[PDB]
Formats: C-alpha cells, sequence, structure tokens
C-alpha cells in the first residue's frame, strides 16, 4: 500500500507541511517538515525517496526563489539536503527518467527560464541539458516512455497553450501538437497512453476542464471536467486515477481533492486537506515508519 | 494577487 505525499504549498505564506493521504482508509498523516517553507515546488520519487525540488519562499520576511532539492525517507522520517541545482526555480516543473530527475524552466526574480537540469542520485550531481525551446514557469511536466513533456506555462509575456516534448538519446526538445486552451500551472500527470493536463489559469479565470494528450495520434481532447476550477494545483497518478490536491480558483484556496476515473470518465470529491493551499509538490510512495 | 496561484 502506498501514500500520496503533499509537500509544502502557500496559504498566506509558503507552508512547510508534509502530509500524506492514505486512499486505503481515507486518513491523513502529518510528517517531518520541510527545513525551509517553499511553495512553487514540485515534488517526484526515486528509489523510494522523495524529493522536494525548487519553488519560493513566499514569507513576510521577504520572497526567496530556492534552487534546493531536499530528499525525504519515509524509513526514517527525516529530511536530507541533496545538491542545489545551477539556479533558483519558482513555480518549477518536474519529470523522472531512468531514475534521473529533469528541473525544468522556472523563475528567478522577473526571469522566465527555458535551462533545464538533470540530477544523478548516486553520483548527487546536477547537470544542464539542452534547454527548451521556450521560457517556461508555472509549465506543467509529466514523463511517457521515457520522454519528458512540458506542457503550458507562462514566458513572461503570454501564457502558454503550447508544449513540446525532450528526447534524451538525442538531447533535444521538439514542439508537439497544443492544447486547445491556454493554460498556466495546471496539474500535468501521465495516466495510460496520454498526458494529461487540469484546470490552469488561461490568463482570465481559473480552469476546471481538462484535456489529455495521445502521443500515437498526437492530439488533444477534453476529457470530463473536474468539479472545482483550480490553478496551481497539486496532481499525481494512484492505481489508475488522477488526483488533484487543492489550488487556487481565484476566491480561495481549495482543499477539496477530486478523483479522476478514466473508466467511467467521472470526477468524485474524495477527501480534503487538513487545509486549504496552493503550489504544492506531489507525489507518491510507500508510507513512513 | 497571482491569478495563476492566488500568492501575495
Amino acid at each position: 500500500g502506498r501514500l500520496i505525499y503533499t509537500a509544502g504549498g502557500y496559504f498566506r505564506q509558503s507552508l512547510s507541511y508534509l502530509e500524506a493521504y492514505n486512499p486505503s482508509n481515507g486518513s491523513w498523516l502529518r510528517l517531518a517538515d520541510l527545513q525551509v517553507p517553499r511553495s512553487g515546488l514540485a515534488g517526484c520519487v526515486v528509489g523510494g525517496l522523495l524529493y522536494a525540488v525548487g519553488g519560493r519562499n513566499n514569507s513576510p520576511d521577504g520572497n526567496t526563489d530556492s534552487s534546493a532539492l531536499d530528499c525525504y525517507n519515509p524509513m526514517t522520517n527525516q529530511w536530507s539536503p541533496c545538491a542545489s541545482m545551477s539556479v533558483p526555480r519558482n513555480r518549477i516543473g518536474v519529470g523522472v527518467i531512468d531514475g534521473h530527475i529533469y528541473a525544468v524552466g522556472g523563475s528567478h526574480g522577473c526571469i522566465h527560464h527555458s535551462s533545464v537540469e538533470r540530477y544523478e542520485p548516486e553520483r548527487d550531481e546536477w547537470h544542464l541539458v539542452a534547454p527548451m525551446l521556450t521560457r517556461r514557469i508555472g509549465v506543467g511536466v509529466a514523463v511517457l516512455n521515457r520522454l519528458l513533456y512540458a506542457v503550458g506555462g507562462f514566458d513572461g509575456t503570454n501564457r502558454l497553450n503550447s508544449a513540446e516534448c525532450y528526447y534524451p538519446e538525442r538531447n533535444e526538445w521538439r514542439m508537439i501538437t497544443p492544447m486547445n486552451t491556454i493554460r498556466s500551472g495546471a496539474g500535468v500527470c501521465v495516466l495510460h497512453n496520454c498526458i494529461y493536463a487540469a484546470g490552469g489559469y488561461d490568463g482570465q479565470d481559473q480552469l476546471n476542464s481538462v484535456e489529455r494528450y495521445d502521443v500515437e495520434t498526437e492530439t488533444w481532447t477534453f476529457v470530463a471536467p473536474m468539479r472545482h476550477h483550480r490553478s496551481a494545483l497539486g496532481i499525481t497518478v494512484h492505481q489508475g486515477k488522477i488526483y488533484v490536491l487543492g489550488g487556487y480558483d481565484g476566491h480561495t484556496f481549495l482543499d477539496s481533492v477530486e478523483c479522476y476515473d478514466p473508466d467511467s470518465d467521472t470526477w468524485s470529491e474524495v477527501t480534503r486537506m487538513t487545509s486549504g493551499r496552493s503550489g504544492v509538490g506531489v507525489a507518491v510512495t510507500m508510507e513512513p515508519c | 494577487v497571482d491569478p495563476s496561484t492566488g500568492e501575495l
């Protein structure tokens, strides 16, 4: 039995909460807080360990974009610092391939990244790889068939609907079919043969629409929309289902957690986080202790 | 307020 981990986030100020949800009994667990508060970060799992990457600490004492990478061990319930990225990345995108972590775009100060970095766990090192064709922050990133996808985001001027794909063996980026909707800060994940883009901000209102890209047919298609509209949401897949946690709808920071079942193409409210928030890194791994 | 995230 695995769990859904939610790290950091934002509600009134960046939070350092590490909470976990168990789909089996619907309960939550609070774990060791993050050493430093952060939101706009990305989470991911490698070799059973949880990684909190980038983000920003939006506090009263001031904003501080982070280039930190920290590891959380369910076995000990403790956070250990790792090699830091060559640059701070707020509202970062993250994906994993062959046990390697890819940090995509994000922002630093008023600058929007197009750069990308790859982290080697065993050697504990980061190295820059080919930069995206576009500068993107608030970008959603997912990995399918060992290929990395960068969807939507913001290049400083316009919210994007475009997306591209990175092919490791060639260290090159290639644009792909753009989405039907301009999406910034959407939850992007992979389920079966599709890359999902849920919610986000199109420059006018937080979205509740969800579209998926078929790598084969190379086209996007709208599926059942989520109950709530939500941007800067946490997302992840668990036992053939999409889970979207929190986010901002333009009025309040949501605490609702919706679940998507492809079979019946329907969403359901499955639980609520201990409290509403946005920009939280999400990932799945073994339960603690 | 940031429309996309709701952050101040």
